[PDB]
């Protein structure tokens, strides 16, 4: 459960994220004093378009690509096997929540000074990006 | 990275080529990853930061079983934003 | 799949509102009356 809630949590923001700059774009390319609670109703469920799949199955990759620890026999698989149970059924339960009230959850209810210091160098990786691969296989 | 050249800036690629146009397409799905990027590490860190500090009964069973997580997600997320973008700017000129 | 079972639960609404309500206090109940030990049993 411990390394449970580092995912859990993991699952609603990315979610609310892609749904603050969504509603960030609405608010852009129409008015700023007019919004119904049917306008706020269509921008936050859009966010679940692209991101939706792309958490629910990341999430069911989390907790399947960890199934193959079961296979812990005696001593050794009586301890870390309640220790998976547990990790994962608390990875299906905000998996299965982030699909079913996370999304009605939000709904109901200094990111400049570190995009500064990170694209100097990505676009320095677009330097011979077969470079920077070079340098990755040295890692 | 996918759906930034699979929105409007990708009706330019598949027809033609562009470099400093898939570039631009990069860099977008670079400052909108940002956000969620830097926060799912720090959540994913912050929350699992407590159990690498093994003081009290059974710490140390938790911290031997953090810090690979711990330390493996650093490097993973710090190299990832780098490896996995000038990678995919390679094979999408292979097929092409 | 995945998309189209979001547009489920949001139909849903309220219903599924105190499903988790209610599943939050059931919950919280068999944690106050969960037994407890050390590690779990691993003598063969």
């Amino acid at each position: 459960i411990a390394i449970a809630v580092g995912a859990m949590v993991d699952a609603a923001i990315v979610m609310i994220e892609n749904a603050h700059k969504r509603l960030e774009e609405w608010q852009h390319q129409h008015p700023d004093a007019t919004l119904d609670n049917k306008t706020r109703w269509q921008v936050i469920t859009d966010a679940s378009v692209e991101v939706g799949p792309a958490l629910f199955i990341s999430l069911l990759i989390i907790t399947l690509s960890f199934i193959p620890i079961f296979t812990l026999e005696g001593q050794e698989g009586r301890l870390f096997g309640p220790l998976a149970f547990t990790k994962t059924y608390a990875m299906a339960g905000a998996a299965l929540l982030a699909i079913v009230v996370i999304p009605i959850l939000m709904g109901y209810w200094l990111n400049r000074f570190l995009i500064r210091v990170y694209h100097p160098l990505l676009l320095k990786v677009l330097h011979w990006p077969k470079t920077t691969l070079l340098v990755a296989a040295l890692s | 990275l996918r759906h930034a050249i699979e929105a409007v800036p990708s009706l330019n690629n598949p027809q033609t080529f562009s470099e400093q146009k898939l570039d631009e397409a990069l860099y977008h799905g670079a400052v909108l990853r940002v956000r969620p990027k830097a926060m799912t590490v720090a959540v994913i860190i912050a929350g699992l930061l407590p159990i690498l500090w093994g003081t009290g009964a059974g710490s140390e069973v938790m911290s031997r079983i953090a810090a690979p997580m711990i330390g493996g997600m650093i490097t993973a997320p710090l190299l990832s934003l780098f490896i996995i973008p000038a990678a995919y700017k390679l094979m999408w000129l292979h097929r092409h | 799949m995945i998309e189209w079972i979001i547009r489920r639960s949001v139909a849903n609404r309220f219903l599924v509102l105190m499903g988790a309500l209610f599943l939050s206090i059931w919950g919280t109940w068999t944690i106050i009356n969960t037994p407890v030990d050390a590690l779990p049993d691993l003598s063969d």
